[PDB]
């Protein structure tokens, strides 16, 4: 039905069945998830397996088969046999790192499931960066992406709990998201903030003067090197765009698009200037010398604008020599049978 | 888990004299002198709370 109730039910639902108690619950999955790494390594100093491959193994193994390995990464990991041969190493492991393996599975588990209990503290976080451009749910999400940052950092041998951890491992994905997103021509975090302060500043300058701050105010309050020509420029790329579909004049049926005129696209009369343009321009380039005229009409009207670098092997005075003499005679006897004269622009 | 922290036990095999004064006339430990969830060096890796008992259907 409507899309974030549902979600709210879903994961308040399972956190209301599996809360995580404060300290036991929490400081249990934080071991397991420690000693998995551990795990993986010793395992990977043992197979020569890179701890990237002893990583994904075991994930398929307790997260998904080989339909989560098939569609999400495309088709370098074998369905069946690739993963299988590399559970079958790990089974010979002895009773000395075997049980590496049984800890990095149970680990994994532990992971997702501080990862599951904790999502309504993202959620609460979340909740509070609404109204910065982004939707609620890409919102909790991109805070949640957050969360499993944090777990892969948390050091338990640390005291301190995932709590006060998580907080600032998701602010920061938060509000990067809202920084990368949340507009269509993207702006860089710093300019972001440049934003909000400017923002800030604007507020406390209506605060008393009953005047608008002229682009004056805003620079000097604002701090070390604003200019007018810095705040118009600001607030310029701080107005989102507008809608080429927008309803325009008496709302009644118009649409903003059918408005605006194309640039690239030769009008008629372009396409006729082309037209006479080569055909005059290929008559005078044929009855000539091919020396010089043809390389300033190449270097000229082919490839890019080097008198020297112009000319072959012939040096710069044959080249001076033959363009301004070519090039006059050329124009002089355009001048008598006047075709050129009317500029075609 | 408790093992290591009395090392009667786990640094040798002195499990069954922690039973401590009938033993004259697997786990078995002294009377009851230890109550946290914890690791012993010096009483520092610990977790004193609740004791669950999740029954598992299988
Ligand atoms: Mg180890
Ligand atoms: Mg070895
Ligand atoms: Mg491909
Ligand atoms: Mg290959
Ligand atoms: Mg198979
Ligand atoms: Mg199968
Ligand atoms: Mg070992
Ligand atoms: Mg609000
Ligand atoms: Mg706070
Ligand atoms: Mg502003
Ligand atoms: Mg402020
Ligand atoms: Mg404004
Ligand atoms: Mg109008
Ligand atoms: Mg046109
Ligand atoms: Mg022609
Ligand atoms: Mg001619
Ligand atoms: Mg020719
Ligand atoms: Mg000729
Ligand atoms: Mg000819
Ligand atoms: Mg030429
Ligand atoms: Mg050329
Ligand atoms: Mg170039
Ligand atoms: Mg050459
Ligand atoms: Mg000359
Ligand atoms: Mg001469
Ligand atoms: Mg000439
Ligand atoms: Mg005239
Ligand atoms: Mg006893
Ligand atoms: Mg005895
Ligand atoms: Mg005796
Ligand atoms: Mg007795
Ligand atoms: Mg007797
Ligand atoms: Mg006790
Ligand atoms: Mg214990
Ligand atoms: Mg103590
Ligand atoms: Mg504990
Ligand atoms: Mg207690």
């Amino acid at each position: 039905k409507i899309s974030t109730s549902d979600p709210v039910r879903q994961y308040l639902h399972e956190i209301g069945q599996v809360p995580l108690l404060t300290l036991e619950e929490e400081v249990e999955l934080a071991r397991k998830v420690e000693e998995g790494m551990e795990a993986i390594k010793k395992l990977s100093e043992i197979t020569g397996l890179d701890p990237d491959l002893i990583r994904e193994v075991v994930r398929a193994k307790i997260l998904g088969s080989a339909r989560v390995r098939h569609i999400p990464g495309l088709k370098e990991t074998l369905d069946p046999k690739t993963v299988e041969e590399i559970d079958q190493k790990l089974k010979s492991l002895p009773k000395e790192h075997k049980r590496y393996l049984h800890i990095a599975r149970e680990g994994e588990a532990a992971r997702q499931h501080l990862i599951e209990a904790n999502l309504r503290l993202v959620v609460s976080i979340a909740k509070k960066y609404t109204g910065r451009g982004l939707s609620f749910l890409d919102l909790i999400q991109e805070g949640n992406q957050g969360l499993i940052r944090a777990v892969e950092k948390f050091e338990y041998k640390r005291r301190f709990k995932f709590s006060t951890y998580a907080t600032w491992w998701i602010r920061q994905a938060i509000n990067r998201a809202i920084a990368d997103q949340a507009r269509t021509i993207r702006i860089p975090v710093h300019m972001v903030e440049t934003i909000n302060k400017l923002s800030r500043t604007a507020r406390q300058l209506q605060q008393e003067l009953g005047r608008e701050p002229t682009y004056e105010e805003i620079a000097e309050a604002m701090g070390p090197g604003w200019d007018a020509k810095r705040v118009e420029e600001t607030l310029k790329i701080a107005q989102e765009p507008v809608s080429l579909e927008t309803p325009i004049g008496d709302e009644k049926d118009s649409f903003y698009g059918d408005f605006i005129p194309d640039e690239h696209l030769p009008s008629p009369v372009d396409a006729a200037t082309q037209s006479l343009l080569s055909e005059e321009l290929e008559k005078a380039l044929s009855k000539l010398s091919e020396r010089e005229a043809m390389v300033l009409k190449l270097r000229k009207g082919l490839i890019d604008g080097e008198e020297v670098g112009a000319f072959f092997g012939v040096t710069r005075e044959r080249i001076r020599q033959i363009e301004n003499k070519a090039l006059r005679k050329l124009k002089y006897h355009e001048s008598r049978t006047r075709k050129l004269r009317d500029f075609l622009d | 888990l408790a093992a290591w922290v009395e090392k009667e036990a786990y640094k040798p095999g002195e499990i069954l004299a922690e039973l401590p004064e009938p033993y004259l006339f697997g786990d078995k430990i002294v009377a009851a002198i230890d109550p946290e969830e914890e690791v012993i060096a010096e009483a520092e890796g610990v977790v004193h709370l609740h004791e669950p008992a999740s029954i598992l259907v299988v």
